[PDB]
């Protein structure tokens, strides 16, 4: 019985590790940040379109 | 007096041998019954674990 419990635990942990890059909050959070930085930059570029065109 | 003590010894010894023989038969039947039930327990436990 004890072996069976630990075996299940192991199986569960293995499944979680294999799918962490797309599922875990930590990794997903990093991707969000990178995307927000670029958004802001593009907003700025669009706001100064006239000046940039003139240049 | 020696004849009386010998008669007592004979009675006790007879009782003893008779009891021991019948007790061994019960112990064997009992252990067999316990093992059979224990085996049923083990099969149920394995099935429950797999379902979980």
């Amino acid at each position: 019985a004890e072996i069976n419990q630990k075996s299940l635990e192991l199986e569960l942990l293995r499944l979680e590790k294999e799918t962490a890059d797309i599922t875990h909050p930590l990794y997903l959070g990093q991707k969000h940040q990178a995307l927000q930085a670029m958004n802001s930059h593009l907003e700025a570029v669009l706001r100064e379109k006239r000046s940039l065109r003139q240049r | 007096m020696v004849e009386m003590i010998e008669s007592q010894t004979l009675l006790l010894t007879y009782l003893t041998i008779k009891m021991q023989k019948n007790l061994f038969r019960l112990e064997e039947k009992a252990e067999r019954n316990l093992l059979l039930v224990n085996d049923q327990k083990d099969q149920l436990q394995e099935t429950i674990h797999m379902m979980k």
